[PDB]
RNA sequence: UCAUCUAGACAGCCGGACGGUGGCCAUGGAAGUCGGAAUCCGCUAAGGAGUGUGUAACAACUCACCGGCCGAAUGAACUAG
């Protein structure tokens, strides 16, 4: 037989990851993560939906499965 | 509070024996103009023989960040007073602007050394223009090629006091 | 007399230890701090007193 | 067949070594004194070769001994056991001669090096009228040919 | 300091198969099988190429990345224990009274009994954990061998047999009597 | 300081490669310093013996790779404890001396590089 | 605050750890290791006129130094939450 593990992948944060702004002034639009500041916050930009380029805490966005 | 950076330029009051004093300039992180001018006179009383009654302030101008959407690494040199003595520290912060970097610096010193705003002196803050001059591991960790990491254990705060299913912490 | 090798093997567990000066704990011979909480993990250690 | 080496002040334990070889202590001492004659006043390494009947004594060359001999020394009784600090003239030729005498025995690295080592051996001797021993050895290339 | 990614590797030989659902590890090899619950340690496993498995922790503290190398060593010990096995040799040490060790059966449970340790009338019985086989070795005087797959079970049984022979109310640097483990290794050592 | 000593090593090695066409790679195991010293003295006239950290040497050869390209072939052989003998004498005479001297209970010549050609010998 | 560091660092194994020279005084002896001073060369990749064990003195063993494996940060002293 062959070795079996449960992979348990989830939604890595990196550049090009599409996120949905959960709360704030945008509050429901899509953005793309441009760069990673630190463990808790990232620089995003949402230029089609009208989200200005900004640094934002990761607790205010939800990561989508889109990359 | 939420900090802003100002340049404050001042001088001594002109006398007949010496008109045109030398117009000293300093960069202050402060909440507003009043606190900025107070900190300016505080550091000039630490440096030169002048005080507010004997001098005047010729200009105060807010300096906002040149590229507020570039991610920088800043090295910050700081004096602080502990409970037994005075120490110098160098901390470096990866952040998007100078005022936010010194805000996280003030939070970091208050959290890790119980140092207050009255005890912290900001010697200087400067952007590190080149990588591999970064000397701290906690910021050198985020400079690697294709940095990616997951966020385990998602907790979603609820609006209702009762939930009708067992929640999941998948992200 | 036991045997020389067997005395060495028994003394490995009984005699080649260290003693904490504060709480008398029997410690590994290459240890630097005591493993006990009551002495505060002190580094005051001495060798266990041999015969002869 | 058997060689025994001892450092002996001249003019003279020895018995303990002699008993193994079954050789009279007095006979050995006389032979040694005979050899060390050159400078019994100073300690020196003596080689005794045993033929299973008798032991032949020779003085093996030693840098310290040769250097001490080179420094001119008034004979000392040693009853005084004084410090007897040794002060010496430059004796550049003597040291070069000593290096040549060593003849790179025991593989000294170079003829010049053998001399430099000989100079170092004069930790005890002043080895110069006005200089630290071998201080100028690096500075001056003179006498490199002489050592060879 | 919140190390955001630390990661260890375990090598899987040709004979074994490792099955990891949530944090329950099952290792199956030639000598048998072993299992381990690891739901207390909070890591993540990832099979790379059916002979390599990476174990990782993200955003971990100092204690947490210590536990990562600990759990790597535990699962690697399990793999090498089901491939090569584990063998502990212990020696009997006495001055005057010879230690007489046998195997008895109260209600079919394979007890190891120890008689005449320093001449006492008390009989010391240590139970035997399952999966551990005990052989009184020939051709070396006064030597007992405990073998098995689980290093935990074998070394714990050896330690129980060592601790059951402790001397009371005497200078133990002079009264060195006991049963002490002299060798730890594999059943198929130098394979 | 450390780098300065290191820089000198790089330079001398380059000079040695240029100076002698014949190169002998010698592996030393359990050879005493005294044993080594005697060998050096015997071969002082016709041979140069160089000992160095391998990591240091490999970088040097790569650094000097543009000139003397054939020396690149020596790099696979450099792995393991090694010493470099640079000699005017073409081959056997040097080899015979190295193996014979100081065998006690042991120098061995692992490979020979001469004129861009490698010989197992 | 000092140092080391992909020209290979710190742990762990393995190998060498040498000659002048038993350096000079002093001792019944003390040869790196009872002490007093000096503490320098050669060969070096590297090895102290010695870090300990060590013998009457030796001999012997180990060190701090350099090397193969390892490939990346680590050691000492100090400060304060
Ligand atoms: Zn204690």
């Amino acid at each position: 037989t062959d070795s079996i593990v449960k992979a348990s992948n989830w939604r890595l944060v990196e550049v090009g990851r599409v996120v949905l702004i959960k709360k704030g002034q945008s509050a429901g639009k899509l953005a793309a993560i441009v760069e990673i500041i630190d463990q808790k916050k990232v620089l995003i930009d949402g230029p089609k939906a009208g989200v200005p380029r900004q640094a934002i805490n990761l607790g205010q966005v939800v990561l989508t499965p889109l990359t | 509070a939420h900090f802003k950076e100002y340049q404050v330029i001042g001088r001594r009051l002109p006398t007949e024996s010496v008109p045109e004093p030398k117009l000293f300039r300093m960069r202050i992180f402060a909440s507003n103009e009043v606190i900025a001018k107070s900190r300016y006179w505080y550091f000039l009383q630490k440096l030169h023989k002048v005080k507010k009654a004997s001098g005047e302030i010729v200009s105060i101008n807010q300096i906002n960040e040149a590229h507020p959407t570039k991610v920088k690494n800043f090295g910050v040199w700081v004096r602080y007073d502990s409970r037994s003595g005075t120490h110098n520290m160098y901390k470096e912060i990866r952040d998007v602007s100078r005022v936010a970097a010194v805000e996280t610096l003030y939070q970091d010193m208050a959290a890790r050394h119980r140092a207050r705003f009255r005890s912290i002196h900001i010697l200087k803050v400067a952007e590190i223009e080149k990588t591999a001059d970064v000397k701290r591991q906690y910021v050198k960790q985020f400079l690697t090629k294709d940095l990616k990491f997951p966020l385990p254990h998602r907790v979603q705060k609820s609006t209702k006091t009762f939930s009708y299913k067992r929640p999941s912490t998948f992200y | 007399i036991i045997e020389p090798s067997l005395k060495a093997l028994a003394s490995k567990y009984n005699c080649d230890k260290s003693v904490c000066r504060k709480c008398y704990a029997r410690l590994p011979p290459r240890a630097t701090n005591c493993r006990k909480r009551k002495c505060g993990h002190t580094n005051q250690l001495r060798p266990k007193k041999k015969l002869k | 067949v058997k060689y025994l080496y001892l450092r002996a002040v001249g003019g003279e334990l020895a018995p303990k070594i002699g008993p193994l070889g079954l050789s009279p202590k007095k006979v050995g001492e006389d032979i040694a004194k005979a050899t060390k004659e050159f400078k019994g006043i100073k300690v020196t390494v003596q080689l005794k070769i045993q033929n299973r009947q008798a032991a032949a004594s020779v003085v093996p060359s030693a840098s310290s001994l040769v250097i001490t001999a080179l420094k001119e020394p008034p004979r000392d009784r040693k009853k005084d056991k004084n410090v007897k600090h040794s002060g010496n003239i430059q004796l550049d030729e003597i040291i070069e001669i000593a290096r040549q005498m060593r003849d790179k025995s025991f593989g000294r690295t170079l003829a010049s090096v053998t001399k430099e080592i000989l100079g170092t051996a004069q930790s005890v001797g002043c080895r110069v009228d006005f200089k630290n021993p071998h201080d100028i050895i690096e500075g001056i290339n003179a006498g490199e040919i002489e050592i060879p | 300091m919140k190390y955001i990614q630390t990661e260890q590797q375990i090598e899987v030989p040709e004979g074994v198969t490792v099955s990891i659902k949530s944090r329950i590890v099952k290792v199956v090899g030639p000598r048998g099988t072993l299992t381990k619950n690891l739901k207390h340690i909070d890591v993540t496993f990832t099979k790379v190429n059916n002979q390599l498995i990476k174990v990782a922790v993200h955003n971990g503290g100092r204690k947490h990345v210590a536990a990562l190398r600990t759990v790597k060593s535990l699962v690697d010990n399990m793999i090498t224990g089901v491939t090569k096995g584990y063998k502990y040799k212990m020696r009997y040490v006495y001055a005057h009274f010879p230690i007489n060790v046998n195997i008895v059966e109260k209600d079919g449970a394979k007890f190891i009994e120890v008689r005449n340790f320093l001449g006492d009338k008390k009989i010391r019985n240590v139970p035997v954990r399952d999966g551990v086989t005990i052989e009184f070795s020939t051709n070396v005087k006064d030597e007992i061998v405990l073998s098995g797959n689980s290093v935990e079970d074998v070394s714990q049984n050896a330690a129980d047999l060592q601790q059951i022979c402790r001397v009371r109310n005497k200078d133990i640097r002079k009264f060195l009597d006991g049963i002490y483990v002299s060798h730890k290794g594999f059943i198929t050592e130098d394979l | 300081g450390i780098r300065e000593k290191k820089a000198e090593y790089f330079a001398k090695l380059r000079e040695y490669l240029e100076e002698y066409k014949s190169l002998f790679v010698v592996g030393v195991d359990n050879v005493s310093s005294q044993q080594m010293h005697e060998v050096r003295k015997e071969l002082r006239g016709r041979a140069v013996v160089l000992m160095g950290k391998n990591t240091m040497v490999r970088r040097a050869i790569r650094g000097f790779l543009s000139d003397l390209p054939d020396f690149e072939k020596l790099l696979p052989f450099v792995k393991g404890n090694v010493g470099f003998v640079f000699t005017n004498e073409p081959l056997t005479e040097i080899k015979n001396v190295i193996v014979s001297n100081r065998v006690a209970a042991g120098l061995t010549v692992v490979q020979v590089y001469d004129n861009g050609q490698v010989f197992p010998s």
